């Protein structure tokens, strides 16, 4: 599930079509974007 | 940050000793040179690596945007 | 000064005879001093 | 074999030999004019 | 750059294998050159240097606020002392190998521990190259650009430096 | 040496010279083709007639 | 190569190729330092490539580096070795300085190669030591005398040259005649070598080699110089500490 | 200002302050050095950009104009006359300068 | 990650083409075109 | 005249000390360019096995995750070398990291909050808060989980701290573990500090009996210099135990009467470790690498 | 099988005719073999010249050069001193074993 | 990773610069020994940068 | 001169903000004035 | 004026290598 946070509350939150950019919990209007389980490499330097 | 894994001279591991090292600041009370030796450091390049050590990692890890407050 | 010289060029109908170097860059000829200063000729062994 | 060789820039030459050494020439005092305000005039 | 003005390109990464040791095992992170010295008259890393070893072994911090010293209580003095009771030369010198060829160097190395800072402004935006490329399309002469792909500039004053070698082809 | 400058190899494979092909240098240009335009001493176009 | 502030000619000067591995920026020497007013601290030089026989004949032969030895301005000469190298001609020319079998050869092979052409003989050739019997022992100011010996044509006769240094013989102690530069047939015999000699000044053994034997050879030695300073300052070191 | 500290034992502050003064005083004389010697030799060098050696050694301007007889007044490269009149070294390598 | 314009020759096909220094243009098969011309501007609100 | 009989008559090995990490020894009657070499490769040329290759899946902690993957290839894991092959750099990644040559680590943490009562300690306070090498998993691939489950792969130093968490933070990783030399890169170096120093000779030249001696006693270390009588008057008990500080030759009484130099031949080698292996097995495998070093070069054909 | 041709290499632009005075270049050396290697041919009693050089450090290439008296080429006297590198290594690995077990 | 420095002004802790770690202590020689560190130019351990000396994002 | 780093000061500071006025009191006092600059704008004497 | 305090309790803590306060 593709998932952001709320920037001010730090609710967990999805957002689709026809939705404004907006906490659900508080309103807070800053949003951002959390990192899920992705493969990124690196060498060990 | 983080305390080095590795000493930059040397290249002791230095790592495992910088929680024993603010214990024996504060339980038994060492002053730091009786302290670093106790720890088994005991050149001076290895010796600057635990006792010049911030650690800012405990003021980083107070802003923590995944948990309320 | 550029054009101030030009219309003292044009008035003139100077030829410009393409021998300093500044004139010789313009027109792209090769410059004349130092390996351009003489000509090299080739000669050929059959009449 | 010590002389100048035809062709060669002496016009450039010469003016590089007092445009350069007069990047050196741009203090102060250690009356008359000196220096680049004196080469200027 | 060290905290005296003392401030230095790194010129090459050079190997633990060859650099040199010390008594005591160490390569040294930083080598400076003894010439960088006598013109800039920084005497304050002189002292830094006895300062932050002598700080180093005893585990104790100094104090290098100016006009604690005095010229009849000279630090080179004081943390030569210190020096002295832990165990090392009174005058921080070390004696040092070389790594390259295992030999004993000929006096013993000013060594000691200094405080150094890395300074923010870089060289990646610096170089570039160009066989060929963009032109323009009124001069049909290469582009400007450091991220264009542009060409260098032959400027003024290098074809005055052109044409004091003579060379009128390297002008061509 | 005193007269000589050291070129990055991001440089040396970058810049080229239009050297003509005869037959004293087809030993050298060969290899230069084969090697191409990532191996160093190497080539990146061929100028036909 | 040129530095972008072009004030004179030697600041756009022709350099050959040397194709380094594993490094990202140009890489000259500091010999070249003198005529470009270049310190390493952030500048830059523009590197162009010429296109034909007719410009690389000129920038081999008229725009070269060894053409631009003396400056137009006063006939004085710009490039020579400059921090590291005075400081270790003034230890290695010493008379303290003694040099075994061993030492004395690699010193020699460490400045001369035979394979990049630096030797006028194919052959590495040697002298006797000036120390026969309790140990047989070479002298510092005969390593300078070996490689003047295996860069100089073989068919001239050596240097001949009278020149003094910067040092007072009142450094040196008693009756020292450390003062005195003696080349005689190509054998440094006298007095320690400084900047006076192989720095960028006028009328020492480098400005000499350059009128007697040409060019070339007044720029092969630069190099064979600054590479016999180089492996002798990593063998040797230099330091400067507190107690100075 | 006279200060009898040296930088081996460290100066007073009342020699501090004087010495701070005297550390700024070059500072802004490169302050006031913003462009001067730049139009010089562009001047120079565009009036004398074709004078030139000839093969008679007359020095002439590129039209044809003559402008001296004979460079210098002895037609001597300036980078070769250094052992002109070093006689005693011409003497000492003669075989070799032969 | 081939860029549109005019058609290609070089005896094989009408298509997009392989710009190599961004303004000199070669073929797929390595052949080259002629002359982009690479319209850039300096900035110097102004 | 030199032989190789003629150099194992008066090559000697003194042992001062033998730990399971750090080794003194001596070797006597050798030159500076043979122990030069053993220091050499013991630096630079005796590989060791470290993390290499760091896969994250999820890293939220405050490190970032080239800083994380940096401190996980600094980590001394107790692998023997010769367990593993080398493995090959050119051949691509879908036929690259065998099981011969490859040792799989993972890391997987969760940070959350404890319920507790009362500014207090974050042990106390959040779980797995703190990440440490010991928090490296063994996962053993293929066909060696019966040779690796004598002996398990483990962190040497298991309380070296990784990383440090917040509740709502995790760190999932998976390092590929590698053999290497320690001139690539300086985590493959199986040797804390390798070195030698030269020993240490003290000629005194008058005899400085008397209260001239009790003040050379206290400019040399304590076990140094000795005293008996006006006969056996100061004498050097123990050479090897100075430190070359040059104290004597600031002061006047003994700027004469003393002399600092070395004995040439004689050295004396501090090895450490790392962890992986013993310091004097790392020696034995120095000074056999030096003799294959040769052997590779002999039986090679001279080229054109 | 096929050996590795790639490692030592005679320069030939340095070497005699006679085979006596030689130049080599071998890839992948620095400082390590290069000075253990010109000790042990420096006790040959027929070489007259040897040193070891490395032209730039950022390749890793170690040029050593032989010149003997005679009667021994540098090829010869190049592999007389490798051998005694490896008998070297047989005396300090064998010392060091007896000394273990001797505490 | 800053470090505090071991020789510092007594005012260095009043202004609070600990919060700020502005550099890091270095074992530095006064050498010239690699003929590469000359008239601006210093030298750098390679395996202190390759255990995170100086590092920076 | 004896001058401490305070180093089990330091780490009880990063873990444990203050609840009370701040330490480093000279670091507030060194942008003392721009913020009462700024102040007296509403505050103080004449409204 | 009052002088630079010296640091009072400083030992021996630099011995030769495999050595460590053997010294008593
Ligand atoms: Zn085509």
């Amino acid at each position: 599930t593709l998932k952001y946070i709320c920037a001010e509350c730090s609710s967990k939150l999805s957002l689709s079509r026809t939705d404004a950019v907006r906490c659900k919990d508080c309103g807070h209007r800053i949003l951002l974007k959390a990192r899920t389980k992705r493969l990124v490499q690196f060498e060990a330097r | 940050m983080i305390v080095p894994v590795r000493c930059f001279s040397c290249g002791k591991v230095v790592g495992d000793k910088w929680e024993s090292y603010l214990n024996l600041l504060q339980e038994d009370e060492l002053d730091e040179g009786t302290a670093l030796s106790r720890l088994g450091l005991k050149r001076y390049c290895c010796r600057r690596m635990i006792l010049t050590h911030v650690d800012l990692i405990e003021k980083f890890l107070r802003y923590n945007p995944l948990e309320k407050r | 000064t550029t054009c101030q010289f030009l219309t003292k060029a044009v008035l003139d109908n100077e030829r410009e005879q393409l021998d300093s170097p500044s004139a010789r860059i313009v027109v792209g000829k090769l410059n004349n001093v130092g390996t351009g200063s003489f000509d090299v000729l080739a000669k050929v062994p059959n009449a | 074999r010590s002389l100048i060789n035809p062709g060669e820039a002496v016009g450039i030459i010469a003016s590089q030999s007092v445009g350069e050494p007069s990047t050196q020439m741009t203090l102060n005092t250690f009356n008359v004019t000196l220096g680049i305000p004196r080469l200027r005039e | 750059s060290s905290r005296h003005g003392q401030k230095g390109v790194c010129s090459r990464k050079w190997p633990t294998i060859d650099m040199p040791f010390s008594e005591t095992g160490i390569q040294p992170d930083i080598i400076i050159n003894p010439h960088a010295f006598p013109s800039r008259m920084t005497i304050g890393m002189f002292v830094e240097s006895l300062a932050g070893k002598a700080g180093a072994l005893h585990g104790i911090a100094q104090d290098s606020t100016p006009w604690i010293f005095n010229e009849d209580d000279t630090p080179a003095d004081y943390f030569g002392e210190q020096l002295a009771k832990a165990g090392y030369n009174y005058h921080g010198n070390e004696p040092m190998y070389s790594g390259a060829t295992g030999e004993e160097l000929r006096a013993d190395i000013y060594v000691g521990v200094v405080y150094y800072q890395r300074l923010r402004h870089m060289v990646n935006d610096k170089f570039q190259v160009r066989s060929t490329g963009p032109v323009n399309s009124l001069t049909m002469q290469p582009v400007k650009g450091r991220k264009r792909h542009g060409g260098i500039r032959v400027g003024e004053m290098e074809r005055d430096a052109l044409i004091g070698h003579g060379t009128s082809f390297l002008l061509q | 040496e005193t007269n000589e400058i050291g070129v990055p190899p991001v440089f040396a494979v970058k810049l080229t010279y239009p050297e003509p092909v005869t037959a004293y240098n087809i030993a050298e240009l060969r290899q230069a083709v084969i090697n191409g335009p990532d191996k160093w001493p190497g080539a990146t176009q061929i100028q036909n007639e | 190569m040129n530095r972008q502030p072009t004030l004179h000619k030697a600041s756009m000067m022709g350099h050959k190729v040397r194709v380094l591995p594993n490094e990202k920026t140009l890489r000259l020497h500091y010999a070249n330092t003198g005529a470009y007013n270049a310190d390493f601290d952030g500048d830059e030089m523009n590197m162009h490539f010429p296109q034909n026989e007719n410009a690389r004949a000129e920038a081999l032969n008229l725009a070269n580096t060894d053409s631009q030895y003396l400056t137009p301005t006063s006939g004085s000469p710009v490039r020579g070795l400059i921090q590291d190298h005075i400081s270790a001609g003034v230890w290695l020319t010493s008379k303290d300085s003694f040099f075994t079998r061993e030492q004395y050869q690699q010193y020699i092979y460490g400045c001369i190669r035979p394979e990049d052409g630096h030797t006028t003989r194919s052959k590495i050739v040697t002298l006797p030591p000036t120390i026969f019997k309790p140990y047989p022992l070479w002298t510092g100011k005969q390593i300078i005398t070996t490689v003047l010996l295996n860069v100089t044509p073989p068919d001239m006769p050596g240097i001949n040259l009278i020149s003094k240094n910067k040092i007072k013989n009142e450094y040196w102690g008693k009756g020292s005649l450390e003062n005195e530069v003696l080349f005689k047939d190509g054998a440094l015999l006298c007095g320690i070598l400084d900047k006076s000699q192989y720095g960028a000044s006028k009328y020492g053994i480098v400005h000499s080699l350059h009128e007697v034997y040409g060019p070339e050879v007044a720029a092969k030695v630069l190099s064979v110089l600054g590479r016999l300073f180089t492996n002798y300052i990593t063998a040797t070191a230099f330091t400067c500490g507190m107690d100075d | 200002g006279y200060v009898k500290g040296r930088f081996y034992s460290g100066i007073k502050p009342q020699e501090y302050y004087f010495h701070c003064m005297a550390g700024r005083e070059g500072l802004i004389d490169t302050a006031v050095k913003t462009s001067r010697s730049g139009y010089l030799q562009r001047c120079l060098t565009k009036q004398l950009e074709g004078v030139h050696v000839s093969y008679d050694n007359s020095i002439r301007d590129a039209d044809g104009t003559l402008v001296q007889f004979m460079y210098g007044g002895d037609a001597i490269d300036i980078t070769k006359e250094s052992h002109m009149t070093q006689f005693e070294f011409c003497l000492d390598n003669y075989y070799a300068l032969l | 990650t081939f860029i549109r314009g005019p058609i290609c020759g070089t005896d094989n096909c009408p298509s997009r083409l392989w710009r190599i220094i961004d303004g000199r243009r070669t073929c797929q098969y390595g052949h080259v075109m002629e002359g982009d011309v690479e319209f850039n501007d300096d900035e110097d609100l102004g | 005249e030199w032989n190789v009989e003629k150099f194992k008559k008066d090559f000697e090995v003194n042992i001062s000390s033998l730990d399971a990490r750090e080794a003194n020894f001596d070797l006597i009657n050798i030159d500076t360019s043979i122990a030069n070499a053993f220091r050499r490769i013991m630096i630079s040329e005796v590989p060791s096995v470290a993390a290499e290759y760091v896969y994250f899946f999820n890293n939220t902690s405050v490190i970032q995750d080239e800083v994380l993957a940096h401190r996980i290839g600094l980590v001394p894991l107790k692998v023997d070398p010769d367990m593993l092959t080398w493995v090959d750099s050119n051949l691509p990644d879908d036929e690259k990291f065998t099981d011969e040559n490859t040792i799989v680590l993972s890391l997987n943490v969760k940070c959350t909050r404890n319920p507790d009562a009362p500014s207090t300690d974050p042990k106390e306070l959040y779980n797995n808060a703190h990440v440490y090498a010991r928090d490296l998993k063994f996962e053993p691939q293929g066909r060696q989980s019966t040779t690796f489950a004598d002996c398990p792969v483990v962190p040497a130093d298991p309380d070296i701290l990784l990383a440090k968490l917040r509740p709502g933070q995790e760190i999932s990783l998976k390092a590929h573990c590698i053999l290497g030399i320690g001139g690539d890169h300086a985590k493959f170096s199986p040797v804390s500090t390798a070195s030698y120093r030269l020993l240490p000779q003290i000629n005194i030249l008058q005899p400085i009996k008397g209260e001239s001696a009790r003040r050379f006693q206290k400019c040399f270390p304590p076990g140094v210099i000795g005293i008996d009588e006006g006969s056996d008057e100061a004498y050097v008990k123990d050479a090897r135990k100075d430190t070359v500080s040059r104290e004597v030759l600031r002061y006047e009484e003994f700027a004469d009467k003393v002399k600092l130099g070395r004995v040439r031949n004689h050295f004396i080698f501090n090895v450490e470790s790392a962890g992986a292996m013993t310091p004097e097995e790392i020696f034995f495998k120095s000074v056999r690498i030096l003799k294959n070093k040769a052997e590779y070069l002999k039986n090679c054909p001279i080229t054109q | 099988e096929e050996p590795d041709r790639e490692k030592i290499k005679l320069l030939t632009q340095a070497t005699s005719e006679d085979g006596t005075s030689a130049s080599f270049q071998i890839v992948e050396e620095d400082h390590t073999l290069g000075n253990a290697l010109r000790y042990v041919i420096m006790k040959n009693p027929d070489v007259e010249f040897c040193g070891y050089s490395i032209p730039h450090p950022s390749e890793n290439l170690l040029n050593i050069r032989i010149q003997t008296y005679g009667e021994t080429t540098a090829v010869d006297a190049l592999q007389k001193g490798l051998k005694d590198l490896m008998d070297l290594c047989d005396v300090v690995e064998s010392k060091f074993t007896e000394k273990i077990k001797s505490m | 990773t800053g470090q505090t420095p071991i020789v510092k002004a007594n005012l260095y802790d009043d202004y609070g610069m600990d919060n700020f770690p502005n550099g890091f202590n270095a074992v530095v020689a006064v050498i010239s020994y690699t003929g590469y560190d000359m008239d601006d130019a210093m030298i750098i351990n390679k395996s202190a940068d390759e255990r995170g000396f100086g590092y920076g994002t | 001169r004896t001058a401490d780093f305070r180093t089990l000061e330091r780490e009880s500071r990063f873990i444990n903000p203050p609840k009370d006025k701040s330490a480093f009191p000279l670091l507030q006092e060194a942008v003392q004035p721009h913020i009462g600059s700024f102040n007296a704008l509403t505050e103080g004497p004449d409204g | 004026r009052k002088d630079v305090p010296k640091v009072e309790g400083l030992k021996l803590e630099h011995f030769a290598t495999g050595y460590d306060a053997e010294d008593f």
